[PDB]
RNA sequence: AGUGGAGCCUGCGGCUUAAUUUGACCCGGCCCGGACACGGACAGGAUUGACAGAUUGAUAGC
């Protein structure tokens, strides 16, 4: 084994990620 | 050469966490994940409300 | 006692042996003679530059080095030098010395104080027991 | 107690939108660039700490290390220790603390008495 | 019984860090040196001052 | 033409400071820090990784 050797889910984090980005200043809430 | 003392001033550092462990958690299986890779074999754990992945965190509701 | 005297020391040993441990004979007396106790204590130059170093360990807060200030330092390795500056809040120092330290030197200082003996002196002794090797 | 001409009431009802025509240029152009995550959680916390009181006592303190924080007219009456570096300081809120940045109340230096002048 | 043949060992390691390091004393960090050391003084010549 | 006088600015001594880094500094706080030998535990899991919420000055699954 040695010598003879030589979607929606990206959606979903990618939407988290957008969502964290906007979080880190929200400039709205009161 | 001149040599140094070597001063002692003990300081405790035994007290260091380590996580709790769970012994013989096997009892308690018998949600099954429909991934892509991990399914048929892996246990889907629970919350309160929504059971959460433990190989490739898949989210719901 | 008025010298020539000679002077022997013994230790009580066990089950009434005394032991011979030194011998001598009596010089002048007087309470005059000073007999000083020192204390040198130790600290390492970590930050080293030329002519000037900072020191730790030798002691533990800011006024510590503040009052143990006057005192003149010196060197395993030969040199000799001052506290300037405490730093830290902690026992960290500034001194300057005569010549560039290494940095596997060591800086200590020498304090003095007079120490006198104990009253102890008692003349009953036990009678010893018949000696024998141990 | 007024600021600029209004009563203290009013400001707790003053909207966010329109505290951007009341305070000097630089708080102005603070909120306007809208406050960080840090802010808001402090904001959070001296909520809590103020709504989870005695009414009759003054409210617990709060430790911060945050001296970039902008006074907002809700505070007043909260109870704050700031950080100025070495100790924190313990500061209440009062009605004319509403233009003035929290770190200007603990002093990150001592002042200077000259001693005698060494060899120079 | 071997409580003195502890304190025995101990005075043989103290002999040999007395011969080492003639006169070194750890300063303790709980007790302010300035009050540990309280009736010390510094000499600045053992032979003249 | 000035500088040296004056106000301001900057440098070096000096002075204050916890630190005012120097011909990087200060105040707190989490993390771990060798092999090898010996003694324990481990397949009746050693241990990694982990989404959410609560923490302390920190969005610490350390
Ligand atoms: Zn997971």
């Amino acid at each position: 084994k040695f010598y003879e050797q030589y979607s929606n889910r990206l959606q979903e984090v990618l939407n988290d990620y957008y969502k964290e980005k906007a979080e880190n200043c929200v400039k709205l809430n009161t | 050469a001149k040599k140094r003392k070597k001063k002692s001033y003990t300081t405790p550092k035994k007290n260091k966490h380590k996580r709790k462990k769970v012994k013989l958690a096997v009892l308690k299986y018998y949600r099954e994940c429909p991934s892509d890779e991990c399914g048929a074999g892996v246990f889907m754990a629970s919350h309160f409300d929504r059971h959460y992945c433990g190989k490739c965190c898949l989210t719901y509701c | 006692t008025f010298p020539p005297a000679s002077v022997l020391l013994f230790k009580q040993k066990s089950n009434g042996m005394h032991s011979l441990i030194a011998t001598g004979h009596l010089m002048s007396v007087d309470p005059d003679r000073m007999v000083i106790k020192r204390v040198v204590l130790s600290g390492h130059p970590f930050k080293i530059f030329t002519k000037m170093a900072v020191v730790r360990y030798m002691f533990f807060n800011r006024e510590d080095v503040l009052w143990f200030k006057p005192v003149e330092l010196r060197t395993k390795w030969g040199r000799r030098g001052h506290i300037k500056e405490p730093l830290g809040t902690h026992g960290h120092m500034k001194c300057s010395f005569d010549g560039k330290l290494k940095s596997q030197d060591t800086v200590l200082m020498n304090l003095y104080k007079r120490v006198f003996p104990k009253w102890t002196y008692d003349p009953y002794v036990p009678e010893p027991v018949p000696w024998l090797k141990s | 107690f007024t600021y600029r001409g209004v009563d203290l009431d009013q400001l707790l009802d003053m909207s966010y939108e329109q505290l951007m025509q009341l305070y000097s240029a630089r708080q102005r152009r603070r909120l306007n660039r809208g406050l960080r995550r840090k802010q808001h959680s402090l904001l959070k916390r001296l909520r809590k700490a103020k709504k989870e009181a005695p009414p009759m006592e003054k409210p617990e303190v709060v430790k911060t290390h945050l001296r970039d924080m902008i006074i907002l007219p809700e505070m007043v009456g909260s109870m704050v220790g700031v950080y100025n570096g070495k100790t924190f300081n313990q500061v209440e809120i009062k009605p004319e603390m509403i233009g003035h940045y929290l770190g200007e109340f603990s002093i990150t230096y001592k002042p200077v008495k000259h001693g005698r002048p060494g060899i120079g | 019984d071997e409580e003195a043949e502890a304190k025995m060992l101990e005075k043989y390691k103290q002999e040999r860090l007395e011969e080492m390091f003639p006169d070194e004393v750890d300063t303790p960090r709980d007790v302010a040196a300035r009050i540990r050391f309280q009736k010390y003084r510094g000499l600045k010549s053992f032979r003249t001052s």
